[PDB]
């Protein structure tokens, strides 16, 4: 059925846009439904890449601590993890430190990571400058993108970047 | 080995249902399960009823140790700035009763199988459980989360499309529920009769405190009060107020509550039909 199978993880604070990002990738829709994800949810998307057919098993996680033990199972065995923050939410940016630690703790040592600043359409409410995020990401050898789930900006590129990077790790 | 069939009982409560299922899955030789006849919407109502019974029991016995003379829950220590604006459709109200917060942060939406967001208390809640990991609150939330996970694992298994799959995670979710129920039922057993107040969802809010609220805070209160079967003194106080109603109206006519799922159009209608009633 496929040449490859990449388990992907979406992690990051509650309400920063993880479920929205995953909905823009899988179905190209956007909705404002105030519904919090419980534990985990997943989607499946087969993509063709450099001639090879790749299955993406993408896991949407919950960001709140009571669900931490439930999501942690999925860090091991993950080929790539996307750490998401909200560009209008300094706290959720600060917490990326704490998320990178959960990746250490539970994920393999070779996982591909991606930093992603969401809600970048809120331009007058942005409190996390691109440079401060970029510099942090660069210090780690970690790619970084500013996405908008709402206006479909870089959402495709984030998952396709990450699939490309994992494929390159062969 | 024959995989057992999870079935939902004639009117049996969530705990009995789980006890039943854990028994069927603990039987010898079983290595899969049939979740085909499980109605996830009914499973959610079933868990929500139980949560409601627990949250009600916590309030009656005042497991929160709330002093009569405070108008605030015990989360206040873990939250400023205390923005008065809406956060994913709710505004922080310091006057929320603990059992309402508990219900909010743990009720499974029968339609979507997620939680209807209650963002202003997610961080104070988490912060509380960190300083007080053995607190009654932490135990209730833990039983709550445990019940959610049972439904989660079943919905996962009920799907199909994956590697394999596979069960021990379900088995554990069931046993973790039982355990946490033991501790919850034990807390509850210790028994000062029940103390009542003069609105359903919030501790008493005085006129001066209430005239300091933003429109978003006020609308949050109104939307909450409509969950009650009878008009409240609090919501009447707000709608009766001309000045307060102004703030309520231009928040209702905002965008901060667009995404709400608690029948937001219909509630907005009730609120308007109630202002007219009252002026
Ligand atoms: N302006 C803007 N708001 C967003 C964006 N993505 C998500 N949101 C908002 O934040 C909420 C979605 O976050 P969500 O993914 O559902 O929560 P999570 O699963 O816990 O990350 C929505 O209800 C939106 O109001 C975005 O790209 N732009
Ligand atoms: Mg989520």
């Amino acid at each position: 059925e496929y040449d490859y199978l990449f388990k992907l993880l979406l992690i990051g604070d509650s309400g920063v846009g993880k479920s929205c990002l995953l909905l823009r990738f899988a179905d190209d829709t956007y909705t404002e439904s105030y519904i919090s994800t419980i534990g985990v949810d997943f989607k499946i998307r087969t993509i063709e890449l450099d001639g090879k057919t790749i299955k993406l098993q993408i896991w949407d996680t919950a960001g709140q601590e009571r669900f931490r033990t439930i999501t942690s199972s999925y860090y091991r065995g993950a080929h790539g993890i996307i750490v998401v923050y909200d560009v209008t939410d300094q706290e959720s940016f600060n917490n990326v430190k704490q998320w990178l630690q959960e990746i250490d703790r539970y994920a393999s040592e070779n996982v591909n990571k991606l930093l992603v600043g969401n809600k970048c359409d809120l331009t007058t409410k942005k409190v996390v400058d691109y440079t401060t995020a970029k510099e942090f990401a660069d210090s780690l050898g970690i790619p970084f993108l500013e996405t908008s789930a709402k206006n479909a900006t870089n959402v495709e590129q984030s998952f396709m970047t990450m699939a490309a990077e994992i494929k390159k790790r062969m | 080995a024959t995989p057992p069939l999870l079935q939902m009982e004639q009117e049996q409560p969530f705990p009995e249902l789980i006890r039943t299922w854990a028994g069927l899955l603990g039987q010898i030789g079983v290595e899969s399960v049939r979740t085909e006849e499980v109605n996830f919407g009914q499973l959610a109502k079933c868990f929500n009823d139980y949560l409601n019974t627990v949250a009600e029991h916590c309030e009656q016995q005042n497991i929160w140790q709330h002093k009569r003379e405070e108008n605030h829950n015990f989360f206040t220590a873990f939250k400023p700035d205390a923005s008065k604006a809406a956060l994913h459709g709710h505004a922080y109200i310091a006057h929320y009763k603990e059992s309402v917060i508990l219900r909010h942060l743990s009720i499974v939406d029968p339609k979507t199988l997620g939680m209807l967001r209650f963002a202003p208390y997610e961080a104070p809640s988490t912060d509380y459980c960190r300083h007080f990991p053995d607190s009654p609150w932490a135990k209730m939330q833990r039983l709550a989360t445990a019940g959610q996970n049972i439904i989660l694992q079943l919905r996962l298994i009920q799907n199909g499309q994956m590697l394999e799959d596979d069960l021990p995670v379900l088995q554990k979710a069931l046993d973790d529920f039982m355990q946490y129920k033991t501790e919850v039922d034990a807390l509850l057993a210790h028994d000062t009769p029940v103390s009542t107040h003069d609105s359903s969802f919030f501790y008493d809010i005085d006129e001066q405190t209430l005239n300091a609220m933003s429109g978003d805070q006020l609308a949050t209160i109104c939307f909450e009060e409509l969950n009650a079967p009878h008009p409240s003194r609090l919501i009447m106080r707000i709608l009766k107020s001309d000045s307060l109603w102004q703030e309520v109206d231009d928040s209702l006519n905002g965008d901060a509550f667009m995404g709400r799922q608690d029948d937001i159009c219909e509630k907005r209608n009730k609120i308007c039909q109630w202002r007219q009633l009252v002026q």
